[PDB]
């Protein structure tokens, strides 16, 4: 297999690993901030316990989210140099703005949240976690603007002298309809991920604690997760509907893969001979997966509401089935986000920059198109094989340790304390297992 | 001046902020198992950069993104020609990310030793390979007429005396920078241990960077490049000297001047070119043939001028919040 497909595989693997961890951050930084705000204003201890528990999970997720992010930015020019030349004039601006605003805000203020508990006033600590949440959303927006230029190029004009699409309208790029539709949907996807996680863990722990004050944090956290899951599901339905309407016009080949023959004919008779269709199987099953896994999250939310109404607690085999259902439902939104993005990127094929349908007539913008074969940096295939294998193995190790470490934190359970203590130096950001061996004794 | 010159200066500024902030980062990481000799001391050493290393990493991220937006041709050519060295940098950075963030998720010696291995790899590889990459940038690369580097034929050529010396110089410089940082941001026995290991780190910096900085200034620089190299050497000497006189504030400031001087030399000896070609048939990249549009540079100038000062302000405020020196429990 030649360098083009190895580079496609490397990009796909690395950034699928990245968006395994991104949605949990996008949804959970807001939820942790909300829980800490509750602890601040209400003063109740169970809110502090929820803050500590889900902030432990948040910090683990945030860690793996940063490294995978790092590779994606460079991978752009390492593996797709011709692409990185054709679009860097217009595409690189959103990346620069993301790094300059959102990445700096989230990194700096998450450092403050992890380490500056007593060094700043507590309202400022809650402000730091709120800033991290907002910054994660902003980064989502700028990245999605860049990818939406890839999907629906606007605000750019081709320059035959440089042979390169060049920026000519910044506002059209920032307010691209594809970006303004895809951003809220990714935000609701992250919120679905975090809400499903919180709901599942809290229901599992409600049952577990009933079987076994100290565990009083589970029910309020369960309702935070329930509200987040329901609201994010509704937001997902609305935003996905908007994006379906957009995809109808901008990218008819995507939906035809979710007629294909007529569009293929028009494409080859407009851009020259060659295949101009995506992988039908992958597109179809990614789109359906992007939906069924949401169905799973909604199922767990409905069952949790049925069983836990009016401060009720199941006690029979229903309790065991509910625990199992919660744990099984947790991975569903991770898989749904991955499926949706895989649908997006595979239906983008064979274009790394899609031809804007409205730009077809306009000569000064008709050349903003590019294919994947023409955008790849020409490498000796052994180099790309080496990098793909190295990244895949390192990422598998990181994901396995990540799962193990979250499982350990969850099994440890909520903190015995209800307020930060100067002794033991714990606060709303202290990880749950920070003072326990690899396998806790209890 | 022109926008192209302004964004060359801005890319140099971004890379200098990176190499400065992430420089002590890598120095602290390298010297953690060297100065610590103990779990309590090594933990404090890592805790010095704990709260602020993510922001330092971001500085690298923004350097890459701004070099992608201002100079797309430079971005593509540099990153595709130097494929495997950059892959090594990235792998080590991933390993360091997990080794630093997950370090405190588990309180167990096996977890801490695996974290230490991760920190070692991610603190050793990036300085070496960044020195390698930037020395090869300054010397030149096999750049063709289409501004493309083969990177398979070019990889053996990259392994040369100048690049190796640059790698060692970068590692020694960042070790000295991290040492001065530890002297500034610790108290108690850990600071004294850093003072104990000061001579070896200094000697290595003086004996490797000095030859490298002078060679890069003379062979591939301009008529004042020797002046700039002398300034860098004097800064290294002052940082090593101020450490001896217990001027940990001035020692870090002087090693800061040294790192920024190294970046300024690498970029001023490069300007006006951005990617010197080694192929006679091939064309070297400068701030004109490898550049963005005027409109793109205008938008970038507006956004950067508005936002970057605020970023520097609140990042400095964070560094001020975490200004208190850390101590090591017995
Ligand atoms: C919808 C949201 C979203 C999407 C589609 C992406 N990212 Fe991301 N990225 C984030 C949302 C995010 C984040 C949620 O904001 C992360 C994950 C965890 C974190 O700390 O920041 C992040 C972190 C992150 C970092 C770490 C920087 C730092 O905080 O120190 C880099 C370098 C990238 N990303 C780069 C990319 C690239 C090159 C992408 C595309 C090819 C990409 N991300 C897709
Ligand atoms: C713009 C920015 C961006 C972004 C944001 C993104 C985001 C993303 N992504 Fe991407 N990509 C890109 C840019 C991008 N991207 C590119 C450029 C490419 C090249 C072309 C291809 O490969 O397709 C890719 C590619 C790719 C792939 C492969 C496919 C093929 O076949 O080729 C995949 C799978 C993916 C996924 C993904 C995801 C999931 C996500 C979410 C996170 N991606
Ligand atoms: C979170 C989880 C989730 C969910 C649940 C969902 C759910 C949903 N969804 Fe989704 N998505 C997603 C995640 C998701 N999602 C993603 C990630 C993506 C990628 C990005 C964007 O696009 O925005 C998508 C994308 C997308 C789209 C477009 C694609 C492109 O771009 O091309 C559409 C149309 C839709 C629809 C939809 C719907 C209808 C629904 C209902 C069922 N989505």
């Amino acid at each position: 297999m030649d360098v083009v497909d190895i580079a496609r595989w490397q990009f796909g693997i690395t950034t699928v690993y990245h968006f395994i961890f991104v949605p949990l951050t996008i949804g959970l930084a807001p939820l942790v901030a909300i829980m800490q705000t509750f602890w601040q204003v209400t003063g109740k201890e169970h809110w502090y316990r929820a803050t500590r528990f889900f902030g432990t999970v948040l910090l683990i997720n945030f860690a793996v989210g940063v490294a995978t992010g790092i590779v994606q930015e460079f991978q752009f020019g390492m593996n797709w140099s011709e692409y990185s030349r054709f679009v860097g004039d217009v595409f690189g601006g959103p990346l620069a703005l993301e790094g300059l605003i959102a990445f700096f805000l989230e990194s700096v203020f998450l450092g403050l949240w992890i380490f500056g508990w007593g060094k700043i006033p507590g309202w400022l600590h809650t402000a730091s976690i709120w800033i991290v949440a907002i910054a994660t959303n902003i980064s989502a927006y700028f990245i999605i603007v860049a990818n939406s230029f890839m999907q629906h190029p606007v605000g750019a004009e081709y320059n035959p002298e440089t042979g390169r699409a060049e920026l000519t309208d910044f506002w059209a790029l920032l307010t691209n309809s594809t970006a303004l539709a895809a951003f809220p949907h990714a935000v609701a996807g992250g919120f679905l991920t975090a809400g499903t996680f919180v709901l599942g863990i809290s229901g599992w722990w409600i049952i577990r604690a009933h079987r076994q004050s100290k565990h009083s944090m589970h029910r309020p956290a369960l309702w935070v997760g329930w509200w987040t899951t329901v609201v994010s599901s509704v937001a997902l339905f609305i935003t996905g509907d908007t994006q379906a309407k957009l995809m109808f016009v901008q990218q008819p080949m995507k939906m035809a893969s979710a007629g294909v023959n007529q569009l293929q004919a028009a494409a080859e008779q407009a851009y020259g001979p060659g295949n101009y269709s995506p992988n039908l199987f992958v597109t179809y099953w990614s789109f359906r997966a992007m939906i069924g896994l949401m169905l799973g999250s909604l199922a767990i939310a409905a069952i949790a509401w049925l069983l836990l109404r009016k401060k009720r607690t199941p006690t029979g085999k229903i309790a065991r089935l509910f625990q199992i259902g919660s744990l099984i439902a947790i991975p569903f939104p991770f898989l749904a986000n991955s499926a949706g993005w895989i649908f997006t990127e595979m239906g983008r094929q064979p274009w790394v920059v899609h031809p804007n349908p409205e730009s077809a007539g306009d000569a000064r913008t008709e050349m903003i198109r590019m294919t994947v074969d023409m955008g790849v940096s020409d490498h000796a295939p052994w180099q790309v094989w080496l990098t793909l294998i190295g990244f895949t193995i390192l990422y598998l190790i990181l994901f396995v340790v990540w799962v193990w470490l979250i499982r350990r934190a969850v099994l440890i359970g909520p903190p015995e304390e209800g307020a930060p203590s100067v002794e033991a130096k714990t606060g709303p950001a202290t990880p749950i297992g920070s003072d326990m061996p690899m396998t806790p004794l209890q | 001046m022109d926008h192209n010159t302004f964004w060359f200066i801005l890319i140099a500024f971004l890379f200098s902020g990176y190499f400065l902030l992430e420089g002590f980062d890598f120095g602290v990481g390298i010297l953690a198992p060297i100065i610590g000799k103990d779990s309590a001391a090594r933990n404090t050493v890592i805790r010095t950069i704990g709260p602020v290393w993510d922001g330092n990493e971001v500085w690298l991220i923004v350097a890459g993104g701004a070099l992608f937006a201002a100079f797309p041709e430079w971005y593509a050519t540099m990153f595709s020609g130097m494929y495997l060295p950059l892959f090594l940098v990235l792998v080590s950075l991933i390993i360091r990310v997990v080794g630093l963030e997950w370090r405190k998720k588990v309180d167990d010696p096996r977890w801490q030793k695996w974290s230490d291995r991760a920190i070692f790899i991610g603190s050793w590889t990036p300085p070496l390979m960044w020195g390698f990459i930037f020395a090869n940038i300054l010397r030149g690369m096999p750049i063709k007429a289409d501004h493309t580097i083969d990177a398979a034929a070019a990889l053996p050529g990259m392994v040369n005396v100048f690049a190796i010396l640059g790698a060692l110089a970068f590692t020694a410089l960042f070790a000295l920078h991290g040492l001065a940082f530890i002297r500034l941001k610790t108290a108690g026995r850990v600071r004294t241990d850093a003072a104990k290991a000061a001579p070896g780190v200094a000697l290595l910096a003086a004996v490797t960077g000095g030859p490298f900085v002078l060679w890069a200034a003379i062979a591939y620089g301009r008529s004042w490049s020797w002046i700039l190299a002398v300034l860098i050497i004097a800064a290294v000497l002052g940082g090593a000297f101020a450490l001896i006189k217990d001027r940990d504030g001035l020692s870090f400031l002087s090693t800061s001047v040294a790192v920024i001087g190294v970046v300024a030399l690498l970029f001023s000896s490069l300007f006006p070119n951005v990617m010197p070609t080694t192929l006679a048939d091939g064309v070297s990249l400068d701030i004109w043939n490898a550049s963005a549009s005027h409109y793109a540079l205008t938008i970038l100038t507006w956004t950067a001028a508005v936002i970057a000062p605020l970023v520097v302000l609140y990042q400095g405020w964070t560094y001020w919040v975490f200004r208190k020196r850390l101590h090591a429990e017995p």
